[PDB]
């Protein structure tokens, strides 16, 4: 026989609740009933309630088994995750919705919420997309799971209710690889280094292919040292991206006292009302202070609170700034502008600013 | 306590990942003590212990990864070794396996339980639902268990294959699309499944200069973040008029401030409401979704549907962060998706031929120019591709666009033509 | 004894018409009378009438002498030129306004006009800022004063009256050096080449300074010859900028048949209503056709006539595009979008796009 | 017909340059035969015939220019040789002398006549009024006439000195400002003359890596295109409230559509009119001039005046076309302008010491970054310098901003600090 390979993921259509399978592509409209609860009405007349819960993303298999029992009891043995790692159950009997929410809350400690309603114009904060950090990654400047936990404990009320005037996405990347959506988020936490690499000549020789390590440096900071068959760093040109360490174990630059997070704001992915946008740095650096990261959490909430207090309905962070300007933004958020925030990343081509980075155009 | 720093993060209202780790350790040790067939009962607790040392030192305790895979694949498992392997031998090896998810993360309890049964036997019991690219993450097992784990996965009643890693096609992913969403402009789940199965070899066996990610969004709201998080973003759109139910708008008009919340927020002034009738100048609409989002009982995407393809989205390294830009204003999305497959294969052949080591497609297009890229995919230059025409006159001309002259004859005579 | 040096221009202040001198920096308001005549009222009650004429820029000293004969007759032996090379007269007694207007036509044949009123919102096309062309410059692709005389004949009408809804600047440069306002005009004419230089190995060794020739190339198409002591040109990398030819006489790229103009559009200098903007290529190439350059003149008129026909009061060319988009611009002006128009000028830094190229900001 | 192509450009409503050229040689050759001290009577006709041939050939007939100036000065004379320099012997040399213009191009007739007699004696009679940089262009002369001509300009009752060329301080220029204009936020003309005098050495004797230009605009309308055509654009501005005459507005609003033409066109919604009163919110004013442009009988620039400095304006070679960006948000403009001069000299010391060959200042700042530029001019970073904060986290940090650590001690131990 030989082992089976190249068979792919099980076909989703066979994993769909029968009411979803039946009404596939034949929905009339959705209606956000309450935070965490969305009613979907098919053209057939079928009505399905999709109930959403926040999760820590890292799950115990025993938790998954618990969610399985719950799904068997309330949603006919079917569920899904969302693209922000919330978990959803499908309920046909509206009189059972609350029994479900209470049973999840009680059995696995997951809160109902993470929804928003553009119709009324009232929005929850959903989950934070984040990476592995110290749990599994070899190149992190910050932890991912500890910071998300700390930030969500503080902004918890925003997840369970629809308290914000517009959509706000928060994301975290534990280094400048930015593994997720930090580069296009309303608020983004990004791990950075502040110290250059110290070439370890013996490790570079044994394990590093020099030309491709050299070419990974965005600034030209690295050059080969032919005589000693190694690499030299020009510290004047190094901005601590860590990319040379991804390539080469003989190029570490970690420093637990100077590694930290930058805070970026004003990314947007959707097209609604205004074109997508890359997030922008507004706090250069905050230290790692496990387990609660209070300086970092304090700035994230400061930024979110100032935005929520002055935003009009639908006006996401970048839109708010389109209205008021960066001058008033730094004033209202209590943030200091410094030279760090003046862009100096030279390699990027200006012509990219003239490409249409969006699906908005006229036919 | 053995873990006084992580114990802090069992406090507070948000569900705690530390309780997830502790529950796994407790119950895996309890299953193994009941004689169940569990190979790594101490895996979870050793992760716990190393995490606590990481919180105290404020640094990673993982080292640069050696290479590891399943028999027959060169991607899908990320080797990981602890620099604390002698102090904590139970995490000397702690590889992740990425498991390809069903399109739109739809499961049945039977499917998930098969995964839990196999992972309990072979791994730490820890998972991510889900990895950012879409995959189920099996977090932490040993080199010897990878193959036997994969064999169990493939022998389940509802079997699961490994996902992508390295310089391959990564696991494609999709928004829920038509399964739940009345805005879907094409079958996102079906296109994702079909691309996944069509390109199994490209996924399982990395061969390319670097990675390539595809993401499928049913409409411009882009609920999979395709334009930022995939090189090839397939974004549902339409060509004809938005569908309007006038009675339903009046229903909204009775309570919603349509003027301030819809009319004034349209990027292009395309939509008007005079108290009795709504009008959409569809030639002026850029299909941003805002009015539909606002009035889903009243407004729908038009009937002539397909997608816009945005190319090049990537994180910063090396030449900077990319939100993908218009490559293909409109393509049809119908099974078996030949026009999309044609575009893809053309790009991947070119890119395999010209690409440098670790160059993403975005960077290659920056390097070679849009003219070469458009020839590759056999499409013509369109104004929708730019936000503005060039702000300088340093244009290249094709030799065949030049008027024959003594100078052009001189260039030919010298072999500069 | 030695020649007097380092004494500078004569003091503007003694070269000021008495009425202008006394009332210096103490004006109440201006008020355009009619096209080509601006009324200026001092705070002191005094009234001076400023009257503007087109000049060819190039001027015989005899025309300068004859402009001085008019000057003693109508403006007390006092006159200025404007930043666009028009000539202005300083009339006191306002009956005399018309006689001067007549005499100037009678003598030098210079039309009254080149004015606009923001208040009314009726604007005239003013003179065309241009360069030297074949009259004196040794690296032109087109001729300045000819094309300038040709455009201004077909458009002449717009100069003498106020037939436009917003301000419109036309500018010309005869090579990529781009002298004048050409990178920031509502309509621009920029001479280009389309042909790579064929190096003249004999002239390079004798005249050119190799390393700085190679270093002058914006795309790196140049590489020195080790042998040989010359420079080779990688045809694939040359975009015919003509810069190498500036630094080195042995690098001609002139091809009488494949030299021409690009037409660029949508530039802006002032801050009013919208931020400054660089010009954008909208027509890649039109031939040199001494003596009238009909094809250049056609597209210019046709780009202008279609903006005029559509633009709201004060809506300048770039502001018009803000409004319609580029899809509609190309349709309405009857133009073709080709790959030539997608920017691929690699070296310019994306970060310039994030700098504030404008005085528009909040305190 | 001597010139069957240039001839057909003496036709039409717009005043012909060909008729300007034809007129000159006609009157210079008539002069010479009248015993008048003319040294290049065949000036314009040499030029006329060469121009007719270029129209035929559709190519220039000028070749590269051999270095030729005046004694003591390095710049101000652009050389030029005709490649038909024996067929048309009188265009063997046709050198231009750039002549410094009075600030704001103001003249009395005396001044211009004296200019005319010199050029008719020593030149072709052909001039340019004016050059883009600002100078008067004397057009076409020979090597051994430059020096006598400049002796004569320099011995005129109303004298003129040479302008700048090559790698130096170019001739500064300034809009009419306080001479005729009621928006003028400072005395543009005085500043320009003063600057031109102060730095005569820097203007006449090129020592710099490339050219440096200065233009002075009296208000944000920027009537000298300063931001686009000088490296250092001094643009007039104000800090307090726009002065508003309330009765004056009422007058305007009897006939003028103030709502569509003013209110709806202000870029930040800072200006309000209710039929009764005009209100401006100055915290929200960006000082674009539009509202003052529209109603100069009502609206004035406020009292607290000076200027904004925009750095780096330039044509595209080598790194792209620049409209200057905010370098100094506000600077006082009063004689002898020592605040401006401190800036100018700090930039030049730095630019001379750091710049490459043919590197414009704008390009050095792009190379060295804004932190070094700001340190040089002793100014702090300010949000107003940017349109947006950086779109990536790749920041440099000063070594002194770092927390002391075992790692920093390691860097010092090695000599990497
Ligand atoms: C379930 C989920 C799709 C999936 O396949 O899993 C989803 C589902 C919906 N999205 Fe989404 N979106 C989902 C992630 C996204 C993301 C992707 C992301 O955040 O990474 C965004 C793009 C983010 C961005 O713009 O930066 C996204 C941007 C939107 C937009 C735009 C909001 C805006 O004002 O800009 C709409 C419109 C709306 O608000 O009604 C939207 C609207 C919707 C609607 C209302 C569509 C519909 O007609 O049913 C769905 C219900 C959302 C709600 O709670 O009201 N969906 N949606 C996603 C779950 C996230 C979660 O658990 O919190
Ligand atoms: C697991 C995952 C993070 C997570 O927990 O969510 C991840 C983790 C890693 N990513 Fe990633 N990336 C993950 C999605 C992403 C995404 C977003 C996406 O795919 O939706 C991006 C941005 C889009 C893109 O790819 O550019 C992303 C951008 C990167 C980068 C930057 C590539 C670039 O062009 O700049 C690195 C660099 C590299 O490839 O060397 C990288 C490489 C890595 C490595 C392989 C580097 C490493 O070994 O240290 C990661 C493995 C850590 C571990 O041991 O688990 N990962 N990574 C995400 C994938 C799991 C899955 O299968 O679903
Ligand atoms: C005559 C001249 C000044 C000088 O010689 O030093 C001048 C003079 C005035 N300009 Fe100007 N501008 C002059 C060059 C400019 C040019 C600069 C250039 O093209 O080189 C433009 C900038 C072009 C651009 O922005 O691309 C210029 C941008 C303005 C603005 C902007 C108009 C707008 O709506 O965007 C104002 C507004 C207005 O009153 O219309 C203006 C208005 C004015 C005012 C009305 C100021 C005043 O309060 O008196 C002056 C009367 C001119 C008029 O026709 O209304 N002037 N001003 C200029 C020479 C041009 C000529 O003779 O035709
Ligand atoms: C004289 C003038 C022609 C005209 O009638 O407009 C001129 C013509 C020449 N320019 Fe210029 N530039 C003239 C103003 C400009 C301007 C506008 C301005 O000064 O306001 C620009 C754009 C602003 C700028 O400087 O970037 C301009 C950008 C250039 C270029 C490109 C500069 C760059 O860094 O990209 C070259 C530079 C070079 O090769 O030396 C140049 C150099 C030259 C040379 C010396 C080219 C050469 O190799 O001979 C020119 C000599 C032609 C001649 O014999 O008269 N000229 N040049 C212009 C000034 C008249 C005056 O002296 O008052
Ligand atoms: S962001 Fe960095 S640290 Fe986090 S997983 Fe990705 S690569 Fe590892
Ligand atoms: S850390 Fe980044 S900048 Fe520094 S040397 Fe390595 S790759 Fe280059
Ligand atoms: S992208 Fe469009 S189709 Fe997909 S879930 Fe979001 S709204 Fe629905
Ligand atoms: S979809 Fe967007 S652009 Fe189109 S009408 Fe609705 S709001 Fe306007
Ligand atoms: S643009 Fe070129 S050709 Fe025209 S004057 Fe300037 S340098 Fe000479
Ligand atoms: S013409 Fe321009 S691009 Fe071509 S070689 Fe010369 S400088 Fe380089
Ligand atoms: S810039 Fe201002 S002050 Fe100077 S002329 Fe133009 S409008 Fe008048
Ligand atoms: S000056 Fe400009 S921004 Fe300020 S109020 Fe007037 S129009 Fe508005
Ligand atoms: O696996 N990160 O693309």
């Amino acid at each position: 026989e030989g082992v089976k390979t190249d068979f792919g993921p099980p076909y989703f259509r066979d994993l769909l609740h029968p009411v979803i399978a039946k009404n596939y592509g034949k929905w009339k409209y959705h209606e956000v009933v309450k935070p965490g609860v969305i009613k979907r009405v098919a053209e057939s007349g079928d009505v399905i309630y999709v109930v959403r819960f926040g999760t820590p993303r890292l799950l115990s298999i025993y938790t998954v088994r618990e969610l399985c029992d719950i799904a068997d009891k309330y949603s006919d043995g079917y569920l899904r995750w969302t693209s922000r790692n919330n978990v959803e159950f499908f309920v046909t009997d509206e009189s059972k919705i609350d029994d479900l929410i209470n049973e999840v809350q009680e059995r696995v400690g997951f809160p109902c919420g993470g929804t928003w309603d553009a119709v009324k114009g009232e929005y929850g904060l959903s989950n934070i997309v984040h990476t592995q950090g110290w749990i599994h990654c070899h190149t992190p400047a910050i932890d991912a799971s500890g910071i998300v936990k700390a930030v969500m404990d503080e902004l918890y009320e925003y997840f369970t209710d629809h308290k914000l005037p517009a959509m706000c996405r928060i994301s975290l990347a534990c280094c400048a690889n930015m593994c997720g959506a930090v580069h296009a988020s309303d608020i983004a936490i990004v791990g950075i280094h502040r110290t250059p690499p110290i070439p370890n000549d013996e490790a570079i020789r044994k394990t590093c292919e020099i030309p491709s390590t050299v070419a990974a440096c965005p600034t030209g900071a690295l050059k080969p040292d032919m005589k000693n068959k190694t690499i030299k760093v020009d510290v004047e040109k190094c901005m601590y991206c860590g990319n040379c360490y991804t390539m080469c174990p003989g190029m570490p630059l970690f420093d637990p006292e100077n590694d930290g997070a930058a805070i970026m704001v004003g990314g947007k992915l959707s097209e609604a009302r205004r074109m997508p946008e890359l997030s922008k740095v507004v706090v250069p650096w905050v230290p790692n202070e496990p387990p609660r990261w209070p300086t970092l959490v304090k700035y994230v909430k400061q930024i979110l609170e100032a935005w929520a207090a002055n935003a009009n309905k639908h006006e996401r962070l970048i839109e708010w700034v389109d209205r008021i300007g960066w001058e008033r933004f730094f004033e209202l958020t209590g943030l200091e502008f410094t030279q760090h925030l003046i862009d100096d990343y030279r390699i990027t081509p200006y012509f990219y600013s003239e490409f249409r980075a969006s699906t908005q155009f006229k036919w | 306590s053995e873990t006084p720093l992580l114990d802090e993060l069992e406090k507070g209202p948000w569900p705690s990942f530390v309780k997830e780790i502790k529950k796994t350790a407790e119950l895996m040790e309890k299953a193994a003590a009941e004689g169940k067939d569990v190979k790594m009962p101490k895996g979870a607790r050793g992760l716990l212990k190393q995490l606590e040392i990481s919180y105290k030192d404020k640094k990673t305790h993982w080292k640069h990864g050696g290479i590891v895979s399943v028999v027959g694949y060169g991607g899908g498992v990320i080797g990981r070794y602890s620099d604390l392997g002698e102090q904590i031998p139970e995490v000397e090896h702690f590889h992740t396996m990425r498991i390809n998810q069903p399109s739109g993360w739809f499961y049945s309890t039977k499917a998930l339980r098969g995964l839990c049964d196999v992972w309990e036997k072979w791994g730490s019991g820890l998972t991510n639902f889900h990895g950012s690219t879409g995959d189920i993450i099996f977090l932490g097992t040993r080199s010897e268990y990878l193959q036997p784990c994969f064999e169990d996965l493939g022998n389940l009643e509802i079997p699961f294959d490994i996902g992508g890693s390295g310089s391959d096609l990564r696991t494609p992913s999709a928004c829920m699309g038509p399964a739940l969403c009345e805005f879907a402009c094409y079958d996102t789940l079906e296109l994702c499944y079909d691309l996944t199965m069509t390109y199994q070899d490209e996924l399982h066996r990395p061969m390319w200069p670097y990675k390539f990610k595809i993401k499928c969004a049913g409409c411009p709201n882009d609920c999979v973040a395709s334009k930022a998080r995939s090189d090839f973003a397939i974004i549902g759109t339409w060509k004809d008029d938005i569908k309007v139910d006038q009675e339903a708008v009046k229903e909204y008009a009775s309570w919603m401030d349509i003027e301030n919340e819809v009319v004034k927020l349209c990027p292009t002034g395309a939509i008007k409401w005079d108290g009795k009738e709504l009008t959409i100048d569809n030639r002026e609409c850029v299909r941003c979704m805002h009015c539909i989002n606002k009035m889903p009982k009243a407004l729908k995407p038009g009937d002539e549907r397909g997608a816009t393809i945005l190319i090049g989205g990537k994180a910063p390294f090396v030449e900077g962060a990319v939100i993908g830009w218009v490559a293909v204003p409109f393509v049809e999305v119908e099974k078996p998706y030949d026009e999309i497959k044609e575009i893809l294969e053309a790009i991947w052949d070119w890119w395999d031929e010209e690409g440098k080591f670790r160059e993403r497609i975005g960077e290659l297009i920056w390097r070679k120019g849009m003219r070469e890229f458009l020839k590759v995919i056999g499409r013509e230059a369109d104004v929708r591709m730019v936000k503005a025409p060039r702000n300088n006159p340093f244009m290249f001309f094709e030799k065949d666009e030049l008027k024959p002259s003594a100078y052009t004859e001189e260039l030919k005579k010298r072999g500069m033509w």
